[PDB]
């Protein structure tokens, strides 16, 4: 984006490192954070739809039980 | 028929809140959880405000 | 390593969350809002309590934070 | 025989944490 | 500065015996004188004249006042001297580059690398990085003071 | 990645010096620590909470042990009241020559310290003089140590296990536990202090040793038994008898009216041995309240959900609260500082306003020593203690396993307590404190003529029907014939009166004007380090800036500019604000007390009086006067023996200070720096191979205000600290 | 005359360290005393104070040891009003702000649109809305306890 | 003039300008009774 103020375009990064392989967003398809398109994943947040927040005592040494969510 | 009237807010999500009137608008677009818009004069850590709402709230008087 | 919980209904932007730092973002686009729109972190592991991520971002009650704990020379920054 | 008890100074000032910061030196690598 | 203190641990502990002061860690005649004195042959010859010693608070014992109470005098320095000093020797270093430090990394600082995208004020940022704070130089400012006030 | 230490991944694997902050620092946090059952904590706990039993233990065994080697009690004996009360020996090899001219002190031979910690009366007291009758405590308290760490070692082990219910039953850890915790506790205390004391008191080498032919009490076990007691009140030990001597010792017992004789100056002995003897049974009566199996005695539960009254024809009905106070432990650290709060402070003057043994009232360096000390805790109990008090909000309060009850309610309506605890103080903000400023112009502008000092009318009814008889004002009791103090004109007021007022006596103090200028501002104090706390930890249940901190936590270090509009945060560093308001609030009432009090001791009673009602008044001759004799201990010549917070308190007076860096200045600038040269030191060859182990950050921002704290007090607790002796030992 | 503390009038203290405390201002003489300014630190003010001497006197407030105004109304003798008799206006002369506070306010919905219609003030006050404040509780301070509060409004 | 009325105000210096020109004259009345010291009724 620095490539932002001179008018300038389509910055690619990568990884890289010993020894190489991943490590980004641009292109790994280039999903330009914005945008939304293809099938992007679940991840996406707590049964509370927030305002519902209090004292969360569904806890006393949860194991199995939640590690998390 | 309440349109945007002096309408509450009620839920254990929000700012303001129990201060009332106002519901503006209302969609009719179903899914979500957010048909009620609503715009006081009144405001919280924004400036636009405005935010939207729904569901287990208007618990109120004229 | 990103906490804690941060919750929903913006999307689009053009007047919120466009600003991560460290990435963390995608956008699905699942079913609720008006047009399509649901999110927090097809990621976190990039980020870093970059916590702008809501100055960019409203929709009521806390809506980003930090708690590291572990915190990571990933997200602690500390790279040298 | 006697004079002292020393002894115990140079350990709870000069060696003991000498051997504090040395073997939880660590706690880390302890 | 580390020093001063000694001579605390030594004056209280530490019996004049042995330690930092003027009959101390001395430094016997001394310290010269520097020059100062030199501003005191000065007059006399080298840049001709002039008349008496360019000011009398340098020199050698050449001495007046007058009001009955004193004016100014040969004012001489040593341990006392080049103690004290070196705060202010010191302090105008750890007073400048807060500063320095704050005044070149401050748009690009090495470590939220692209300032200018929160102002000359911004608070911090991230509770993120683990403590991210103080980083603007208007905050490098906002204690960029302290010190002088200090100093 | 740095697999090691250990309690949970989290900080673990953690790769920056934090670990070592983040093991050390949250290192008994346990109760949320991913490596504890039900019990595993509960079960921790017990060990741990004796353990230290053990080094209190071991506290004193030595300290004990310690002195009678060191120091001259034995000594002493011959002659009982200078003094330089003798703590220790000092083995520190920096010291110049002068260790002469240093501290060759009371009975010393070596640089000894000056002893304040008062128990050289209390052990005085209970009965020895005899150090070759010492050696022993010390054996004792290790009687007590080792012993005790089988509860450690062992009851650390399932077989001998413990539960977690037998923790949590109420009745019986509990009822049946006042009735032995305490009750029998005094008993032969309260016999001790009864039949071994008494004997020397009289005279004798009592010991342990002939520990039955002697029966004190001529009439052997008797009447105790029967129903006829006072042949023991008979003939108190009697009106001059040199203390613990020979002449006017007169024989009898548990006695309980006389009180002093200027002598002891100091509550004269077994004459306590009636009160350890009857506080017992207020207990063994709401002692056998409850249980343990037997069908008879106490529930609790309709204690509320019937008893909720005084309440209900509307109001609260508590349906149990309860399965909270019993679940939710913090309450067990909710009011066991709480409360063992309070007592702190009616320990705080008790313990002086009547003493209790081998003279201290004017010793005037126990008071000084032993006092504020027994404040700061009443400030490091109290304090601290409603923290353990957000807790259960956000971590163990459920808002629907309570919200019938009190509680819940006490929060619907809370964002009130917060503003009427305010109104409380912002008014104990203007006055106590306007007034008080004229007060302080005038006194500057010749004018003191006119002047604002409203004397207190009020705390003034007190301390004369509670006996004092000091000038004007003709009402009854006190009238040294009046029917409050008549009907009972014998029992207990004759004596608590022979006393009252004359100063050596400290009793009920001489009362000044601006008496309440100070008063009154320790109640502004705080009314203003609550509000702190009662938030820091009430609404800090969520808020609303955050509504959800309850997940969030106690501990979050601040926020970030979040909507510009969030910054520190942590109910914890709510508790942080509250811990500096409260030392703002000691801060003051030890000023008074030093002034006050060191008025007296040198008779010089304007000290106060002629000033305080105008603060120069405290800066000037409070604060400017009667040092440098501490910080002239020092003073470009020599030492001598007032030579230490001459250091110390410039300690204070640094250590304090800097507790300043971290506070002033924030988070992200010490990174960034110490980047830029965690970095130099990687180049610079010579010093190159050289990687370190983990890799150089800056400090959370909690911490960042910790050490804050503890450098602060610790500088805090220091230097008042030194000064309140220094001071006395020069002047009294 | 209650708790010590006497009324001045024994004089012991105040009234002489008093002709003391102010009499070395007195010794002025130090100067030259006729007319000045530039001095008059001897002859007047003295007025104010000497001239006013056994003067202030007069009413007591019982001034005690030091010999200065402990200043004592509690409710007893005379005294219930040294702070009373002008204690209760300050009460009157603030909470009526209150008013003006209130209706100033109270306004700042009506007419509308509201805020910096509280920073230009509508020169808010002079009279009733302030000239209410002279005559509001007993008579009607129970503007409180009905239709205004509750609280009842809109 | 009006009316209350309203009426009209000004800006930033009247909460302040009450300070002064008018709040003074406490110190006439505090000197008109020279001090105060307490209460004189009429
Ligand atoms: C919110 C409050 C909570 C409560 C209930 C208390 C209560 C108390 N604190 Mg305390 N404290 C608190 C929070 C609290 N504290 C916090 C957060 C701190 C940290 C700064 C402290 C630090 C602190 C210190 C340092 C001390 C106390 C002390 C005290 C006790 C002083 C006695 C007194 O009240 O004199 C006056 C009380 C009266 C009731 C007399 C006035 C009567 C008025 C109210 C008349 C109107 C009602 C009616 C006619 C009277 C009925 C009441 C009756 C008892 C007379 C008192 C038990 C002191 C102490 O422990 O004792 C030595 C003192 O040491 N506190
Ligand atoms: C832990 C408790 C208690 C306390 C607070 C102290 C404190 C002190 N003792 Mg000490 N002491 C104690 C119990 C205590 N003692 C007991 C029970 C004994 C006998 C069994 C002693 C026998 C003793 C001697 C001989 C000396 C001290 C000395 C001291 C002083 C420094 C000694 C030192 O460096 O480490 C103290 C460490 C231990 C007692 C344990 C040793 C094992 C460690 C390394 C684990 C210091 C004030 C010295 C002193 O004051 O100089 C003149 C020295 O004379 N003590
Ligand atoms: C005096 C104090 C305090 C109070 C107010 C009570 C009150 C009561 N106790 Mg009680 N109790 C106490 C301390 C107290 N106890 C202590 C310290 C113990 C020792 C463990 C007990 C052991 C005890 C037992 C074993 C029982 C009681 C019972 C009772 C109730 C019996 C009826 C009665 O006595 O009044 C009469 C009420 C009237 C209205 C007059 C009509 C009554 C509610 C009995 C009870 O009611 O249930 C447990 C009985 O079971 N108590
Ligand atoms: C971090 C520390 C750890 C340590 C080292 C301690 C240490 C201590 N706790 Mg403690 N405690 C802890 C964790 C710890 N606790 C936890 C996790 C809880 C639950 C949140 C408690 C709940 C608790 C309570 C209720 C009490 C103590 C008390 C004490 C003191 C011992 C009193 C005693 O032996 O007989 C006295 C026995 C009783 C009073 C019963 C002691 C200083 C007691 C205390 O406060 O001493 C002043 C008592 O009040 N603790
Ligand atoms: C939200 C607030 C609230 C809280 C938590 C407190 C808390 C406290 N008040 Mg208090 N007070 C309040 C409102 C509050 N007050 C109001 C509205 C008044 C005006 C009537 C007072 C007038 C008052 C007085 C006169 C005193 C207290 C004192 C106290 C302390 C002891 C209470 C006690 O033991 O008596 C039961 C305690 C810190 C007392 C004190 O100083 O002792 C520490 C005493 O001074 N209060
Ligand atoms: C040295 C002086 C100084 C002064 C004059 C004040 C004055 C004040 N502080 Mg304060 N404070 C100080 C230093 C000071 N503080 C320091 C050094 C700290 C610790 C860093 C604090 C921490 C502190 C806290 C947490 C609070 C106050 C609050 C207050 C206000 C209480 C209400 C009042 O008195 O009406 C005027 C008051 C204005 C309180 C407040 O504002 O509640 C209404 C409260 O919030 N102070
Ligand atoms: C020595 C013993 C014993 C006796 C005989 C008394 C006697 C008295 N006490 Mg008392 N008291 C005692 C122990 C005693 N107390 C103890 C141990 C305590 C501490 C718990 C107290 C704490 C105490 C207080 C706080 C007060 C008294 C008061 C009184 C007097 C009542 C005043 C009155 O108005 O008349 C009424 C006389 C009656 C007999 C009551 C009327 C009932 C009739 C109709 C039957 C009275 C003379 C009061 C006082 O001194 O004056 C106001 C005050 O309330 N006492
Ligand atoms: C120039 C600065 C300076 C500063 C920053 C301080 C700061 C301090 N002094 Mg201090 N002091 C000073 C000059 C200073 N002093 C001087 C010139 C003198 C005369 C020699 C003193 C004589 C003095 C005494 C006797 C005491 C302090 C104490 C204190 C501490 C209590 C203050 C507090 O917590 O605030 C809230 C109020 C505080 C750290 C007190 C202490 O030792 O406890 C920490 C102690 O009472 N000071
Ligand atoms: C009778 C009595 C009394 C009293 C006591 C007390 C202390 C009580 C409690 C009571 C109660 C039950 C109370 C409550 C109260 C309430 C209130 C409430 C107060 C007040 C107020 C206010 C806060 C105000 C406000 C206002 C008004 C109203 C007017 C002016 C303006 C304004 C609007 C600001 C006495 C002392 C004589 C003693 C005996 C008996
Ligand atoms: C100086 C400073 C640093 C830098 C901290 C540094 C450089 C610490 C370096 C360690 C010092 C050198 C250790 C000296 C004392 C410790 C060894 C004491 C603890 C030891 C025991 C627990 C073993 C911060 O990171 C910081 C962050 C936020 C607010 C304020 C500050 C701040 O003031
Ligand atoms: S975080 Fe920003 S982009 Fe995501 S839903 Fe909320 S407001 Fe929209
Ligand atoms: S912490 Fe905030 S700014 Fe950083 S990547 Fe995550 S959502 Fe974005
Ligand atoms: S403590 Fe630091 S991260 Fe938190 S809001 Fe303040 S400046 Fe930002």
């Amino acid at each position: 984006t620095r490539l932002r103020s001179k008018y300038k375009i389509k910055y690619q990064f990568y990884r890289v490192f010993p020894s190489g392989e991943v490590q980004y967003l641009h292109p790994k398809d280039g999903v330009y954070p914005e945008k939304v398109n293809p099938g992007r994943q679940g991840v996406g947040l707590n049964m509370r739809s927030i305002g519902k927040n209090v004292s969360p005592i569904e806890v006393k040494f949860t194991g199995k039980q939640p590690y998390d969510l | 028929p309440k349109r945007g009237s002096k309408v509450k807010i009620l839920r254990r999500e929000s700012y303001w809140f129990k201060n009332v009137g106002s519901v503006v608008a209302v969609d009719q677009d179903p899914k979500t959880r957010y048909p009620v818009v609503v715009r006081f004069a009144k405001v919280n850590y924004a400036n636009i405000s405005t935010n939207n709402y729904a569901l287990d709230e208007v618990e109120e008087v004229a | 390593s990103h906490s804690v919980k941060i919750y929903d209904t913006c999307i689009g932007c053009t007047q919120c969350v466009r600003a991560c730092p460290t990435d963390v973002l995608e956008m699905i686009p699942w079913g609720g809002c008006k047009a399509k729109q649901i999110a927090s972190a097809p990621r976190t592991e990039d980020c870093v309590g970059c916590k702008r991520c809501e100055s960019a971002c409203p929709t009521d009650f806390l809506s980003v934070r930090v708690y590291l704990w572990h915190e990571t020379t990933r997200s602690m920054g500390l790279a040298y | 025989m006697i004079n002292l008890p020393s002894l115990f100074v140079p350990l709870v000032g000069l060696l003991f944490p000498a051997v504090a910061m040395a073997s939880l030196f660590l706690h880390v690598e302890k | 500065f580390g020093l001063y203190i000694h001579n605390d641990t030594m004056s209280a502990l530490g019996r004049p015996q042995d330690m930092f002061s003027d009959t101390a860690i001395q430094l016997q005649p001394v310290f010269a004188q520097w020059i100062q004195n030199t501003h005191a042959l000065a007059p006399g010859t080298t840049a001709p004249g002039a008349t008496a010693s360019t000011s009398l608070t340098w020199g050698g014992g050449d001495l007046v006042a007058v009001g009955n109470k004193v004016a100014l005098l040969p004012i001489p320095l040593g341990t006392a001297d080049f103690l004290v000093h070196h705060i202010h020797a010191f302090t105008i270093h750890v007073t400048v580059l807060i500063l320095l430090k704050g005044v070149l990394f401050a748009r690009s600082s090495r470590l939220i690398p692209d300032k200018a995208n929160l102002g000359f004020r911004f608070p911090c940022d991230g509770p993120g990085r683990g403590g991210t704070c103080q980083v603007s130089a208007w905050d490098h400012v906002f204690l960029g003071l302290f010190w002088m006030y200090n100093s | 990645a740095l697999r090691i230490p250990r309690f949970s991944q989290g900080i673990a694997q953690d790769p920056t010096t934090r670990r070592i902050w983040f093991g050390i620092a949250t290192a008994h946090d346990f109760e949320s620590h991913d490596d504890i059952t039900e019990g595993r904590l509960y079960q921790n706990i017990f060990a741990s909470h004796f353990g230290q039993l053990a080094i209190i233990f071991l506290w004193t065994s030595g300290n004990l042990f310690h002195v009678a080697w060191q120091g001259n009690f034995e000594a002493w004996v011959q002659d009982p009241f200078h003094v330089r009360p003798i703590a220790h020996a000092i083995w520190d090899p920096h010291f110049g020559q002068p260790a002469v001219e240093a501290f060759t002190r009371g009975g010393a031979l070596g640089p000894v310290n000056n002893a304040y910690s008062g128990v050289y009366q209390w052990w005085y007291t209970i009965g020895l003089r005899t150090n070759e009758d010492l050696y022993t405590g010390a054996i004792f308290l290790l009687f007590l140590s080792a012993i005790s760490l089988l509860a450690g070692w062992l009851h650390l082990q399932p077989k001998w296990k413990p539960s977690v219910s037998w923790f949590k039953n109420a009745e019986s850890r509990l009822n049946h536990h006042l009735s032995g915790l305490f009750g029998v506790s005094s008993l032969a205390w309260a016999g001790h202090l009864v039949h071994v004391a008494i004997p020397g008191s009289r005279g004798e080498y009592v010991r342990w040793n002939n520990f039955l032919d002697v029966l004190p009490y001529p009439q052997g076990l008797g009447p105790l038994l029967t129903g006829q007691w006072n042949l023991y009140a008979q003939n108190p030990s009697s009106s001059n008898h040199l203390f613990g001597t020979t002449q006017g010792a007169g024989t009898a017992i548990l006695t309980i009216l006389g009180g002093f004789h200027p002598q002891t100056q100091s509550l004269w002995l077994t004459d306590v041995a009636h009160h350890h003897l009857a506080i017992a049974f207020l207990f063994l009566i709401g002692g056998l309240m409850y249980r343990t199996n037997f069908g008879i005695g106490h529930s609790i539960k309709y204690i509320l959900e019937a008893h909720i009254p005084p309440g209900g024809r509307l109001g609260r009905g508590h349906k149990g609260l309860y399965d909270t106070i019993n679940n939710s432990i913090h309450f067990q650290l909710g009011l066991a500082l709480a409360s063992l709060g309070v007592i702190t402070s009616l320990v705080a003057q008790h313990m002086y306003s009547l003493p209790a043994y081998a003279f201290i009232a004017q010793d005037f360096t126990t008071q000084a020593a032993l006092y504020t000390h027994h404040q700061y805790i009443a400030g490091f109990i109290m304090t601290g203690a409603f923290a353990h008090g957000p807790i259960f909000f956000i971590r163990d309060y459920n808002p629907e396993q309570n919200a019938d009850n009190v509680l819940a309610r006490m929060l619907e309506h809370k964002e009130a307590i917060i503003s009427h605890l305010s109104w409380a103080s912002l008014f104990l903000g203007f006055h106590t404190l306007g007034l008080y400023v004229h007060n302080d112009v005038m006194l500057a502008f010749g004018t003191p003529e006119k002047q604002i000092l409203i004397e207190p009318i009020f705390a003034q009814w007190i301390q004369s029907a509670h006996g004092k008889t000091t000038y004007g004002f003709d009402i009854p009791l006190s009238s040294t014939n009046g029917p409050a103090l008549n009907a009972g004109r014998n029992i207990w007021l004759p004596g608590w009166l022979n006393a009252i007022n004359e100063n050596s006596n400290s009793l009920f103090l001489t009362i000044g004007p601006g008496d309440f200028l100070v008063h009154h501002a320790i109640a502004l104090g705080l009314h203003t380090t609550t509000l702190i706390l009662v938030k820091g930890a009430l609404d800090a249940r969520g808020s609303k800036l955050m509504p959800d901190k309850k997940d969030f936590g106690y501990s979050f270090p601040c926020d970030g500019p979040g909507r510009g509009g969030t910054c520190d945060i942590s109910a914890w560093d709510d508790f942080y604000l509250a811990v500096f308001w409260m030392l703002n609030t000691i801060g003051w009432v030890t000023f008074y007390w030093h002034w006050k009090h060191i008025t007296l001791w040198r008779g010089n009673v304007s000290q106060f009086n002629e000033s305080s009602t105008y603060l120069m008044g405290w800066l000037r001759d409070y604060l400017w006067l009667n040092s440098s004799q501490l910080i002239n201990g020092i003073t470009p010549l020599v030492c001598n023996s007032l030579s230490v917070w001459a250091w110390m308190f410039l300690f204070g007076h640094l250590v304090w200070a800097t507790g300043f860096m971290f506070l002033i200045s924030w988070r992200g600038y010490w990174q960034e720096l110490i980047e830029t040269l965690a970095w130099a030191h990687e180049r610079t060859p010579l010093a190159n191979l050289i990687r370190w182990r983990d890799k150089p950050v800056a400090l959370s921002i909690v911490q960042a205000r910790l050490v804050g704290l503890v450098h602060f007090s610790v500088g805090y607790i220091f230097t008042y600290a030194a000064f309140l002796i220094a001071s006395t030992s020069g002047k009294f | 005359d209650i708790a010590g503390l006497t009324p001045c009038k024994e004089s012991k203290q105040f009234a002489k360290r008093e002709k003391q405390a102010l009499k070395k201002l007195q010794a002025s003489l130090k100067l030259y005393a006729d007319d000045s300014a530039p001095a008059l630190a001897i002859k007047a003010t003295m007025e104010k104070t000497k001239k006013r001497f056994d003067n202030y006197g007069k009413y007591g407030l019982l001034c005690g040891s030091d010999g200065l105004p402990h200043l004592i109304v509690s409710g007893d003798q005379r005294h219930w009003g040294e702070f009373i008799t002008p204690g209760i206006l300050f009460l009157y002369i603030a909470g009526w702000i209150g008013w003006v506070g209130r209706s100033y306010l109270i306004a700042i919905r009506d007419e509308k649109k509201p805020t910096q219609k509280e920073i230009i003030i509508d020169v808010p006050l002079a009279s009733s809305l302030l000239f209410r404040g002279f005559s509001w509780p007993v008579a009607a301070y129970r503007e409180l306890l009905n239709g205004e509060l509750v609280d009842n409004n809109f | 003039m009006r009316d209350f009325k309203t009426y009209l105000s000004v800006a930033p210096v009247l909460s302040t300008l009450w300070f002064g020109s008018l709040a003074g004259l406490l110190i006439e009345i505090n000197r008109f009774f020279p001090d105060a010291l307490t209460f004189p009724f009429f």
